[PDB]
DNA sequence: GCAGACACTACGAGTACATA
DNA sequence: TTTTTATGTACTCGTAGTGTCTGC
């Protein structure tokens, strides 16, 4: 089996939320957050069919850019992984399961407490200004109606009261407020429009984003405010 | 952390797994405990007699010469050494401080002056201002005291104390102070 | 019985024992380590002496050996911060598939130098314990950090007992009569075999080495006893002047000796030190320290050596 | 007030000939070496309103570089400086005038005893090449007819005999026979272009060189030789 | 004579291989490593008119790079070497001849025990790949009827046993068995198509690339396996 | 075709040694 | 039971700044 531009491409994405992966056979990939604060999941296209744990995914996707992209990738006798072209061989190795971290399972994601959509204007913007401006943390939120985006300086302002940007989405509906602050250290996802699943609890809470190709799912700091 | 189970991992693990390099420096710092030293277990051998072999331990003639000059009774042959000991090989220093010193029990905390840091930056800005030796300064001080232009030499002398300066002044950061202190000499 | 690595033409890289069993240990050392290779699993351990030529890399390499592990034999002069950011843990979480333990021997890591990628160390031991062990062998133990020393089995090389250190040396002239065999070299005294042994210990390489050197004819009898009993810069002669104040030969010796001033005052007063009364010992060393610190001051040199004799000779008690 | 990066730029390279400056009131700067073998002058256009001597100068320009370009300076009331900003505000101490090294003199420069020109391009092709020559030495004279520089390792050609490196500035169309020496340690001007005026008088002499920011004058070494 | 980029860059190749050359009047130059691991040979377009040796080979191309690309290089008059540019001229030392380790004869390659080739792009995957696995040492070898090269990582993998890359040349039609390392950092050639000769006598050995401009001899490991 | 990657140098920290 | 002199010289390691060439 083969790997198409744009499965490497989602797996260097995922490369960016965990320097390794497990990989079951099936067509279903997924990484996670050594601190457990971020999750990526994706379907996709190319099947596997041999379950491996990849020790430096970054690496190995380089490796696979150098040879063909017919390049043929199977389980080597030894237990590692064999990646045969026209007339070159390459033998990356299989890592061992204790010293990658996976999630050892699919997360269920609970009820959406809200839900909105983000263009992917809105989120290229966002990420720009923020590498702009220095900012490190956002916090979604709700005005006279309408939800919206808003990043201060956590550093510069540990009390969240400098609003340094903010960002118009769509319209809310319903009864209560909420406030919810999230560091962007957790921010690892490819460009596009995402809808936006948000749910809290007590103290707890996530938001999933769900695109074309993959989710991110996120969670949230310690001192969010839920009122829910 | 989404995944509300987890044994959990310690700090360096995460930082290891990760490849957070900064993380991993900042736990190898962890075990960042300095200063070893075993000096102490020659001078015994020399105070009390002991049976000791250098052969194989590391040697410090300043080490070793500091710690018997603080008891009068190893001062004379302190003494030798210093004068006609500096080209005798460190296994002859030991030898001849073991024939030499007499027997005793004397362990002991050294003696050591504790100074005014505020004093000694006074000091050695008024050597820096008129390009004079320490005791010159230090008579210039004296002078400038009992005078009452101290403060008026000190608030001129103000902007020479840079940062590097206050590390000849004294090592201990709480230098940040004088520099406050400095900085309010009026 | 014996470990022949025939790639090897220096004797002492020939003969290099490939099993815990056949290394000359302490009882002690030797029991600890069987029992290492017994139980299945190597710990963290720090074998270290300042004496060279004790055992230190081939014990490691023996325990590595017995247990039969996946060896990573490292310089550790070359495990800086990038080979632990790196190869190290490239080794430590790669898959294993044939039930082998991951050991990595870092030979020689007593550099101050790499106290930073030591301590980086410490914190790969918390992170892949579960997966690889480590043996470091130093010679300057201080050269280890104390975390390293702490979480390590450190072993001490070359500390036997009286006991341990004739039984040792007899193993040792046993190990050497069976080199000798197996290379041809005719022994015809034993007592070669024993001084070289006696001379040479605890740095068994050291000894191998004396003998490859004095079996150059192939046979090993009285000549090479008293080649070997000799010492080639024995100084006896202005020794035996000086016992008997004999100022004519002292006055000749000067001279001899005036070419080589410090090494010659060095092993004067070494070999002066275990000669004399302890008070003898006071003076003897005083004199030489004053006459050696004027040694660039004084004018004519041959002249302050014999000096220095005269002092000597008037002033030593000799027991 | 505040020092337009410009400015600040020029007081880096002021730093490199004198470790303080004194700054009085117009609009104008100038410093000179500790051992007066170089010294240098500008017309700055941000107005200098009030006499104040910074003793230390790469400090206090590492102070001006971490808060804003529009940072306000002054004097404080109590008698040191104050550099206020939006967010911060910082104190530094105003040294007395006494304990800066200051030239006193705007050296009055005379009418050069020869002048010639030097294009950005030709003085960072001879720093070049002296950096690769190991050149710590020039010396300007007259070859055929042209107006040259020649440089020289001084170390290892203590008499200056064998040229290493050689340039044309320009025909000369003078009557004098010159060989002006200057030490490669006494220029710290910053690229561009500069017209040189090289005079001399019996045993006394200068190098003037006239840039698009700053003015230098270096001091000639001992044994240089002319015919005015 | 000028120096086209193509001989340039040839010489910055075999600066490489030994810090300084001894190039004589041709179109022939040659280098040795001091440490006689790998040599070099080549014929370039422009020739050689003197006879002079260069003791740092890369400063002289630096200050090569610090002028016009159609500089004129001659023997100055002096005996060093004359770089004449527009307006500058720089003079680079002639170094003594018996202070450069340079071969006294063109050492002739003797018959070949076998022969194969690389062609470039084979060459600049495993380059790449060896940046990429991380692999230090080759064995040219025979695998069931073809020529492979096989790319193992000494510092994780000591008895190159564990192979890393696998790369297949030609066939071999001949009887022999051998295993012929190579440590990859003897491995200092430009890029290009090379006939790979491989010659073993008992304990002698080497292993030479012929290309269309430069042929590079470079000795095997010790360690080396044959029954020639 | 230009961010990024690769390599090279400058500097701080730590260590060590000789001599006074 | 405690515990470090000044000045000059040499080396190694780690990292950050810096310049320069190049790959999808
Ligand atoms: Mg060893």
């Amino acid at each position: 089996m083969k790997l198409s531009k744009d499965t490497t491409a989602l797996l260097k994405n995922f490369a960016t939320i965990n320097s390794g992966i497990m990989l079951k056979s099936g067509q279903f990939i997924m990484t996670r957050a050594v601190n457990g604060t971020t999750y990526a999941e994706a379907n996709i296209s190319d099947v596997i069919d041999f379950d491996v744990a990849i020790y430096d995914l970054n690496g190995f996707l380089g490796i696979l850019s150098l040879v063909n992209d017919d390049a043929e990738i199977s389980q080597s006798e030894d237990g590692n992984i064999k990646i045969a072209d026209a007339r070159s061989t390459i033998f990356w190795p299989a890592a061992d399961p204790s010293t990658v971290v996976a999630p050892n399972k699919p997360i269920p994601f609970p009820v959406a407490s809200a839900v909105t959509e983000i263009k992917a204007e809105d989120l290229q913007q966002l990420l720009r200004v923020s590498r702009g401006l220095q900012i490190d943390t956002i916090a979604i939120t709700v005005k006279e109606g309408k939800i919206v985006i808003n990043g201060f300086n956590k550093v510069e302002d540990s009390a969240l009261t400098r609003v340094k940007y903010s960002l118009t989405l769509g319209d809310y509906d319903g009864e209560n407020t909420f406030n919810f602050i999230i560091n962007m250290a957790n921010m690892k996802m490819q460009p596009g429009n995402y809808k936006l699943l948000l749910w809290a609890k007590g103290k707890q809470g996530a938001a999933k984003f769900e695109g074309e190709h993959a989710n991110y799912v996120v969670a949230l700091e310690a001192d969010s405010t839920h009122d829910f | 952390s989404l995944f509300k189970d987890d044994i959990q991992l310690n700090e360096h693990q995460v930082a290891w797994y990760s490849k957070d390099w900064t993380a991993v420096q900042s736990a190898a710092d962890s075990f960042k405990e300095k200063a070893e030293n075993e000096f102490f277990e020659i001078i015994g051998a020399i105070n009390n007699k002991t049976k000791c072999s250098i052969a194989q331990k590391d040697y410090s003639k300043f080490m070793v010469e500091n710690a018997l000059s603080q008891f009068p009774e190893c001062m004379p042959a302190v003494y030798a050494m210093n004068l006609i000991g500096s080209g005798l090989s460190d296994e002859a220093h030991f030898n001849y401080l073991m024939a030499a010193v007499p027997r005793g029990k004397r362990y002991g905390k050294w003696a050591k002056l504790v100074e005014d840091s505020t004093e000694v930056l006074i000091i050695k800005l008024l050597a820096k201002r008129y390009q004079v030796n320490t005791n010159d300064a230090i008579n210039y001080k004296s002078i400038l005291t009992k005078n009452g232009k101290l403060p008026l030499v000190l608030k001129e002398l103000k902007g020479l104390v840079t940062d590097d300066f206050l590390k000849e002044v004294t090592k201990n950061v709480k230098e940040q102070k004088q520099l406050k202190k400095l900085a309010l000499e009026w | 019985m014996i470990t022949v690595n025939e790639k090897e033409h220096i004797l002492e890289q020939k003969y290099r024992p490939s099993t815990i069993d056949e290394c000359i240990l302490p009882a002690f050392d030797k029991e600890t380590f069987k029992s290492i290779t017994s139980k299945g699993k190597i710990p963290h351990i720090i074998l270290h002496s300042p004496s060279p030529g004790t055992g230190k890399t081939t014990v490691a390499k023996a325990l590595c050996h017995d247990v039969n592990a996946d060896m990573m034999f490292v310089n550790g002069s070359d495990c800086k911060i990038d080979f632990v950011r790196g190869p190290l843990t490239n080794f430590a979480s790669a898959a294993s598939f044939d039930g082998r333990q991951k050991v990595i021997v870092i030979d020689e890591f007593d550099r101050s130098g790499l106290a930073e990628s030591q301590r980086h160390l410490r914190s790969f031991m918390e992170a892949y314990s579960s997966n690889c062990s480590i043996i470091i062998t130093a010679n300057n133990i201080d050269g280890i950090i104390k975390p390293l020393q702490s979480r390590c089995r450190v072993i001490t090389f070359g500390q036997p007992t009286d006991e341990d250190k004739i039984e040792m040396m007899k193993q040792m002239i046993r190990r050497l009569t069976e080199i000798c065999k197996h290379e041809g070299i005719a022994i015809a005294d034993m007592k070669v075999v024993a001084a070289l042994v006696k001379k040479n210990f605890p740095d068994f390489r050291k000894t191998i080495g004396e003998l490859d050197s004095y079996s150059s004819k192939g046979v090993l009898d009285a000549g090479i006893l008293s080649l070997v009993t000799n010492d080639r810069g024995a100084i006896d002669d202005v020794l035996e002047s000086l016992k008997n104040k004999d100022v004519k030969q002292l006055r000749a010796l000067a001279p001899k000796y005036a070419a080589d001033y410090s090494w010659f005052v060095g092993k004067l007063a070494e070999e002066i030190y275990s000669r004399v009364t302890p008070q003898s010992i006071i003076r003897m060393y005083e004199i030489v320290g004053e006459n050696n610190q004027y040694h660039g001051i004084a004018a004519n040199t041959e002249l302050h050596l014999a000096y220095l004799f005269i002092q000597l000779a008037c002033e030593m008690q000799w027991k």
